[PDB]
């Protein structure tokens, strides 16, 4: 049962994935071995390569060769444009991000033994592509990569709002995963410099800080607007304790200054 | 108006020419003034009958061509509706049907003088038929195999023309005839349909996948320049249809439901037929053994379930101890020892079969069927009808399979599965494995054509005469699905559940019951206890003896059995009246339709009754076009089933009431315009899969009344006599004459052929089917002869005992 | 259709029901031999 729960952790179903992770973390410490999840996962990663755990995280739970491991970027969907096919890839990326953030965040594995090895991984490429192409623009960004010729037309407000909600959940998950990587691994800042934190993450962070509505965060809802400042300040406090302080300071200063406040509040009648 | 005038004038000339050609002496039966007028209108001068006919045909063709030319001028509306396209389609189809009937009447006579005249007719037919189909014509859509068979006889005139003309027809106009197009992808005329086949594959892969799988196991590409191209095209279509192999594993899972002890029996039968016909062949025998052992010998199968896994574990050592590890010993084995080995194996297999009732222990794939992510969506087969443009987004997709599997208590043991679709409803189907269901699909298509014909006749449409049809979807040559009719039971079960305990016990066990008294009478009239009892009884027993015996045997069966069955299932008299009326109407329609198509194996288990509406539903179409009267050892001489129960149900009314009127109206509707039905039946009987070899195994898989394997060594399978007798029936022939012709074709050397035809023809003293001419009968006279032949006690007293003529 | 029993791979008085006990191995979510008895009045339809 715990093997099945582990193998079905990277499935795109949000509630089912949460339940499969909770049941795993509740059933492992009561196995006949009676040990922590870290020790059991370490003892099971030896009889078979870490590629097993990698394909478990990235590869979908429902379909084995159907995760982001078989399609790292959105440029692998041969079908035409469809919100149902964009949201499924978004949910696969979210399921991978949550699995990584839950496993590395609970000290179950090492941040460098699962993401800094020589095995095939598609997490960094996917998150970099998302931050560089989708995380900044509207649904047109996801539409310009599904057979670019003969682009679609205007979308309904619900079709736009569900896409915006999915993108705003994915960006928050990326922020939480980066905060986890920073707060847990003191030397894990190396592998996230290649494509994760160069300019795209800093740009989307300083954009979320100043104008959240430009990314798609709906204002008229308190269930997420009372959590977004928390993850924002946590990511900023994690960056201020890292060598990435300089680029954060540069982006933040070029985004907001005192003269900006002055020219904004000059006329108030 | 000019187009319509030209059309009507050509039609009048065609009618006059056909009337003259059907009765050349009828010209003298008219006044000399009218005959002179006809001679002047014909344009001929030789006064010869053939000259006048040719002149009238020439005038008709000229007028029809002028009408079509006028229709092809200044008639191109952007919004092609059913109003403006009416006259254009009418002209196209009129010219096409004229030239097509000319070509057909030319292909029947060996001596062909009309050669220079009938030169541009094939190309004209093809072009006009395709241009009408482009205008969304149903009459042109239902006559596409006519073009497919015309381009075969006249390739140099129509191959390139059709190849360049069909490229402008919507691909969804061929879904109804996709099985004919995918079947000739290895012939020389394959290029004419490759474009439409590829377009269908690109747009609607679910509507071509099963026919392509059926046709792909019989391709015989030749070693020519065009053969390699056809094989490459077929390979590309196969690679484009094998999207994710979902169809293949679905077919495998459905095949896991079939009983292995019956697949083994079928394999033994076909290798037995292969081991005796020709001097023993090595390659074919080893290929059959490999294809058999791949599913019943290897425990390492992809989708093996516990049901077949137990059979494999129990009978995989015998396939090595008796067979030579791949067929070496089987190849050098003799037919006599092989028979004993197979009989012992079949005994020890049927000793313990125990079909399971849970889907998890017979086919694991369907048990844990889960809709994957970004995978190919499976679809419930049988939803692509060639009527209009299909909407695949509205088609029901398979979302799961129910866990309960119901096994039927028949010989072949079919399985009933319940497929749960994405529409939140259940769809039950009947899984029949090891049986070719293509003939049943073609019969259902013929019934759909008949329903379309009946829907256009006023006398039939005002009474809502429609045959109850179901969807038959063959996937391979040994597996197919059949739509399960909800809340329906067979007629024999309805009759048996109505009898009381004592009545049922008497009918089944008492030695004076009809089932036993009939065999006792056959023994006392023949002296034998085998099939030869009928052969000797047809010679020994006279009319009076068997008539009195049958009238006495009928008396031991409850009279109002069906009436009690109908009053037991109804509450108010309104319900009983409606049930009885619907039963009578549906039974009359089924009888007349099956007589038109020549269905013969109409016993009590081939009729299903809807327990909520009372209608009758025909199933199990194994015999067609007189196949039961021609090839069975005990010939069936009745056109349909009109036994004593059906007569007693209508009391105090007679058979000349509702059933007679329904039969007359249906026959008149079928004979009004039989061109479409005749063309469809001719396409049916000319299928390469409907030869004698397929009929052999079809009869072997049942063994109900057929004699045996090696009894009929000759073929004697006449594909043209079937459609000839069908046209004779639709022309007004006497049913007794058709029955006698079928008897002459089937049992000519039998010692009771004279008695057979004497019983089938009747006597001019009691049965009115010999007091009438052999042709030219009206619909009413034909129905009277049919009811006289189907209720003749002299015929019913000599029927095979499994048909149960007493009830 | 009704469910069919799963095929095997290979190989105290009448009118006496259990009595209502109180021992429960699971604790109720705050928001031993079996004793038998006979059918009372309001147990079965009259
Ligand atoms: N389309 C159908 N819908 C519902 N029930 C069906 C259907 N076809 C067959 N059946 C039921 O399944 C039984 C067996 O099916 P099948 O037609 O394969 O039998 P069979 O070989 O013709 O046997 P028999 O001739 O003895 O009736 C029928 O007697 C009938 O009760
Ligand atoms: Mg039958």
């Amino acid at each position: 049962l715990v093997k099945w729960l582990l193998a079905h952790c990277g499935r795109p179903q949000t509630e089912c994935r949460h339940k499969s992770i909770e049941l795993f973390y509740k059933f492992v410490p009561l196995l006949p071995g009676n040990r922590s999840p870290n020790l059991w996962l370490k003892d099971v990663l030896k009889e078979e390569g870490v590629s097993f755990l990698i394909n478990t995280f990235e590869g979908g739970g429902c379909g084995q060769p159907s995760g982001i491991l078989a399609q790292p970027t959105l440029l692998y969907l041969r079908g035409p444009f469809s919100l149902q096919a964009t949201l499924c890839w978004l949910d696969l990326l979210l399921a991978a991000l949550e699995c990584y953030n839950t496993f590395i965040g609970e000290r179950t594995v090492g941040a460098l033994q699962v993401l800094g090895t020589e095995a095939q991984s598609s997490l960094l490429k996917a998150v970099a592509f998302f931050l560089e192409s989708i995380a900044m623009h509207d649904i047109i960004a996801a539409e310009k990569c599904f057979g670019t010729g003969a682009a679609g037309n205007r979308t309904s407000p619900q079709e736009g709002e569900r896409y915006n909600y999915s993108k705003c959940t994915v960006v928050v998950r990326i922020m939480e995963f980066t905060t986890t990587l920073l707060n847990t691994s003191p030397e894990g800042w190396k592998l996230l410099k290649k494509d994760l934190c160069n300019t795209h993450l800093m740009r989307v962070l300083v954009q979320t800080l100043c104008e959240p509505a430009s990314i798609g965060f709906n204002i008229g809802d308190v269930q997420v607007m009372a959590h977004l400042p928390d993850v924002c300040v946590n990511l900023m406090k994690a960056l201020k304790m890292s060598p990435y302080k300089d680029i954060l300071e540069t982006h933040l200063r070029e985004k907001i200054t005192a003269q900006s406040i002055e020219e904004l509040c000059a006329v108030n009648l | 108006a000019f187009r319509d005038q030209n059309i009507l004038l050509g039609t009048t000339y065609r009618i006059i020419a056909n009337a003259l050609s059907s009765e050349p002496a009828c010209l003298a039966e008219i006044e000399e003034d009218k005959a002179r007028r006809i001679l002047e209108l014909s344009g001929s001068s030789s006064e010869d009958s053939e000259k006048v006919i040719a002149g009238l045909y020439q005038r008709a063709f000229q007028h029809l061509s002028e009408a079509v030319q006028a229709a092809e001028e200044e008639a191109q509306p952007p919004s092609w509706s059913c109003g403006p396209a009416a006259g254009v389609i009418d002209a196209y189809m009129t010219l096409a049907d004229f030239c097509d009937q000319q070509l057909r009447k030319e292909e029947e006579n060996a001596s062909v003088i009309d050669s220079a005249e009938l030169q541009a007719y094939p190309a004209l037919v093809v072009e006009k038929m395709l241009k009408a189909l482009k205008l969304n014509s149903n009459e042109a859509r239902l006559k596409f195999p006519r073009l497919l068979q015309i381009i075969e006889r006249y390739p140099e005139e129509t191959l390139s023309l059709m190849t360049k003309e069909i490229s402008s027809v919507p691909c969804w106009q061929f879904i109804s005839w996709i099985s004919h197009m995918v079947a000739l992808l290895d012939k020389d005329q394959a290029v004419a349909v490759q474009h439409s086949v590829e377009e269908i594959t690109d747009n609607y892969p679910q509507a071509i996948v099963y026919p392509f799988i059926i046709s792909s196991e019989s391709y015989s590409f030749k070693d020519t320049s065009t053969g390699h191209k056809n094989k490459e095209f077929v390979a590309r279509i196969k690679s484009k249809l094998d999207q994710g192999g979902v169809i293949q594993d679905f077919i495998n899972a459905l095949d896991q439901l079939s009983n292995p002890e019956l697949l083994f029996k079928d394999w033994s039968n076909d290798v037995r037929a292969e081991l005796a016909k020709t001097p023993v062949n090595k390659k074919n025998i080893e290929k059959m053994y490999e294809r058999m052992y791949a599913a019943l010998g290897d425990p390492k199968a992809p989708g093996l379930g516990a049901f077949r896994r137990k059979f494999i574990q129990t009978f995989g050592k015998e396939f090595d101890k008796h067979f030579g590890k791949g067929g070496s010993k089987l190849l050098r084995m003799k037919l006599s020892d092989f028979n004993d080995i197979t009989n012992m194996l079949l005994l020890k297999m049927n000793k313990d079969s125990k079909p399971p009732g849970n889907l998890k222990e017979c086919s694991p794939w369907m048990s844990d069927f889960k809709v994957e992510f970004l995978r190919n969506e499976l679809e419930i087969p049988g939803q692509y009808d060639g009527r209009g443009k299909p909407l695949p987004e509205y088609h029901v997709r398979i979302a799961g399979f129910d866990e309960r599997v119901t096994v039927m208590a028949s010989l072949r043991r079919p399985k009933r599965i319940i497929i749960r679709g994405h529409d939140e409803r259940e769809h039950p189907f009947l899984v029949k494995g090891g049986e070719d269901l293509r003939q049943d699909q073609r019969v259902e298509q013929l019934f759909q054509v008949m329903n379309g014909i009946l829907a256009q006749d006023s006398a039939c449409s005002q009474r809502a005469l429609q045959l109850r049809t179901y969807s038959v979807v063959p996937m391979t040559s040994r597996l197919g699905l059949i739509e399960w009719l909800e809340n329906t039971v067979t007629l024999k079960d309805l009759l048996l559940n109505t009898m009381s305990q004592e009545e049922k016990a008497a009918y089944l066990s008492d030695p004076r019951a009809p089932p036993c008294e009939y065999k006792d009478w056959l023994t006392k009239m023949s002296g034998k206890h085998d099939v030869g009892a009928y052969m000797l009884m047809y010679k020994g027993a006279n009319r009076t003896e068997t008539v009195t015996s049958f009238r006495k045997r009928e008396s031991k069966v409850p009279a109002d059995l069906l009436k009690r069955a109908f009053v037991r299932m109804s509450t108010s008299p309104e319900a009983f009246l409606a049930l009885r009326s619907h039963f009578a109407s549906s039974h009359a329609l089924i009888c007349i339709s099956h007589w038109i198509l020549g269905i013969g194996d109409r016993h009590l288990n081939n009729f299903m009754v809807a327990m909520e509406t009372g209608g009758v539903i025909g199933i199990d179409f194994g015999h067609a076009f007189g196949s039961a009267t021609q090839f069975l050892p005990v010939p069936e001489l009745m056109p349909f089933r009109l036994t004593r129960q059906f007569i007693n149900l209508m009391l105090p009314m007679k058979e000349t009431g509702l059933m007679y009127s329904i039969m007359v109206h249906a026959l008149r509707a079928f004979r009004s315009d039989p061109g479409l039905l005749t063309n469809t039946m001719d396409v049916f009987v000319k299928e390469p899969s409907f030869d004698w070899k397929n009929f052999e195994q079809k009869m072997l898989k049942k063994g109900g009344s057929w004699i045996q394997e090696i009894n009929v060594a000759e073929k004697n399978w006449y594909p043209r006599q079937k459609i000839c007798y069908a046209k004779r029936k639709l022309a007004g022939a006497n049913p007794a004459v058709i029955t006698c012709d079928e008897l002459l074709l089937g049992h000519e050397k039998a010692p009771a052929f004279r008695d057979y035809v004497a019983v089938a023809r009747g006597s001019k003293d009691h049965n009115i089917r010999a007091q009438e001419p052999e042709s030219g009968l009206s619909e009413e006279t034909q129905v009277k002869c049919l009811m006289d032949q189907a209720t003749d006690p002299n015929i019913l007293g000599r029927t095979w005992e499994g048909w149960e003529p007493w009830m | 259709p009704m469910f069919v029993e799963t095929q095997a791979s290979q190989g105290p008085v009448a009118g006496q029901i259990r009595a209502t006990q109180q021992q429960h191995d699971f604790t109720l979510t705050q928001t031993q031999v079996v004793l038998y008895r006979s059918y009372r009045h309001g147990d079965l339809p009259d």
